[PDB]
């Protein structure tokens, strides 16, 4: 009932700068002594959340100094003084002032660090699957920045659309770059019909764009 | 050691219930109450319900009241989580919370709400060779395809592989079926010395594989 909602819903902050995420309650303060009872949780890549901050600006255990909590009543910060790489995750407000416990939408905090062109290997398909009826090609771009990239598929010199799935992992922590896969299926029939297969990349980081290709 | 240990991801069709196990450990049971939050695909999460792990009482959200039932075996230390009549909007990921410091989540327990057939996946190697090293450093993986529902968790020689693993997101293909595909870098001096294998499980489906990812 108690209706939590978190201002930028999605963040991009540059290393080293400042970060700050918001949450608009309906007045979090329980009869008892005044305390309001909003906690904000940090749930990371390939992990369950874990509170940072508890009764609006109390840092749990193990938290760093830079991450703040601030407010009063109705609206409340998360401020990140300088964030870090390891800062990388969906951070959600919860209130626990009355019953329904109540939780915030979530926001993606991204990280905005200096241009990385990717590393190009491209894979021809596995001949057990070839035995199985079907060809996958795949397309492997590691360890780039921005999250922005274009992958062309060209079989025999014919630019393929739709045919083709992309997929982006999270945002590392370490280093904070991207790695990317492109997979182009065809059928064992159209695969055999065919000589030369090519991906094409195009990034922010490439002065030109970086074809790999394979003949069978 | 204080840790929450959840049950495997369950696929179910509509109408049916499911029963999620959540085991304690690193501290008295009956000493801590638990809590469960679901977050539905884009939702926020929110909040099921509460148990005492002492005496059994419970705590419901009007929307989860005679939907859910909270049992236990404390001399498992492991509380359940029973949801009947799913519908299509019970698709979430669920977690079980101990309530002092909100810590730890349990790793979460994700319930696909649907009336397709299970379908364990097919493993195929993106085998390493020229086409796929840069500066003595090769690329190979397992392209994990056809599965349903999600998840399904790859790893790499028994996870004492970790550095370079890059595994995707799954993406949902035009067969309403998912794919993955996990990625690793390592040197080209190790392809035929090391063997790397990608172990790949889908607990729905009942299915785990071992796959030799060998270069050709």
């Amino acid at each position: 009932e108690i209706v939590l909602t978190q201002s930028p819903l999605s963040l991009p902050v540059t290393l080293g700068q400042p970060a700050s995420i918001s949450c608009r309650s309906s007045q979090d303060l329980v009869y008892r002594d005044g305390i309001t009872y909003l906690n904000w949780f940090q749930q990371r890549p390939g992990q369950s959340p874990r509170r940072l901050i508890y009764k609006v600006s109390n840092r749990d255990s193990g938290v760093p100094d830079r991450f703040s909590g601030s407010g009063s009543g109705t609206d409340f910060t998360l401020r990140i003084s300088r964030v870090e790489a390891e800062d990388i995750g969906v951070y959600y407000c919860m209130q626990g002032t009355h019953w329904p416990i109540t939780f915030g939408q979530g926001t993606r905090l991204e990280i905005k660090r200096t241009v990385a062109a990717p590393s190009v290997f491209i894979f021809p398909p596995s001949d057990e699957q070839l035995k199985s009826g079907t060809a996958s090609v795949v397309c492997l771009l590691n360890n780039f920045y921005p999250r922005e990239a274009k992958v062309q598929w060209k079989v025999d010199n014919a630019l393929q659309s739709g045919n083709s799935q992309e997929s982006v992992t999270e945002q590392d922590s370490k280093d904070s770059t991207y790695s990317l896969s492109s997979t182009l299926t065809l059928s064992k029939a159209d695969y055999e019909k065919h000589k030369v297969y090519a991906c094409e990349v195009t990034h922010q980081g490439l002065s030109s764009p970086v074809t790999k290709s394979f003949n069978r | 050691q204080v840790q929450l240990v959840q049950s495997g991801a369950e696929v179910k069709k509509p109408g049916a219930s499911v029963k999620v196990s959540c085991k304690a450990s690193g501290y008295i049971f009956t000493s801590h109450p638990i809590h469960w939050v679901r977050q539905a695909p884009g939702q926020r999460p929110e909040w099921m319900g509460w148990i005492n792990a002492g005496n059994g009482n419970t705590k419901y959200s009007q929307k989860f009241q005679d939907r859910v039932n909270l049992t236990r075996d404390t001399s498992a230390s492991t509380v359940f989580m029973e949801l009947i009549n799913l519908r299509f909007e019970d698709t979430a990921i669920y977690y079980c919370i101990r309530e002092t410091k909100f810590d730890p989540w349990g790793q979460g327990t994700l319930v696909t709400v649907s009336s397709a057939s299970t379908k364990g996946p097919s493993v195929f190697p993106l085998a390493p060779s020229s086409k796929s090293t840069s500066g003595g450093t090769a690329a190979l993986g397992c392209l994990v395809k056809d599965y349903f529902p999600e998840p399904v968790t790859v790893s790499w020689n028994s996870g004492a592989l970790t550095s370079g693993v890059h595994t995707f997101p799954a993406v949902l293909q035009s067969s309403g079926l998912y794919s993955l595909s996990s990625v690793v870098t390592v040197p080209s001096s190790s392809l035929g010395t090391q063997t790397y294998i990608c172990n790949v499980n889908h607990k729905p489906s009942n299915t785990k594989v071992d796959k030799r990812v060998e270069p050709k």
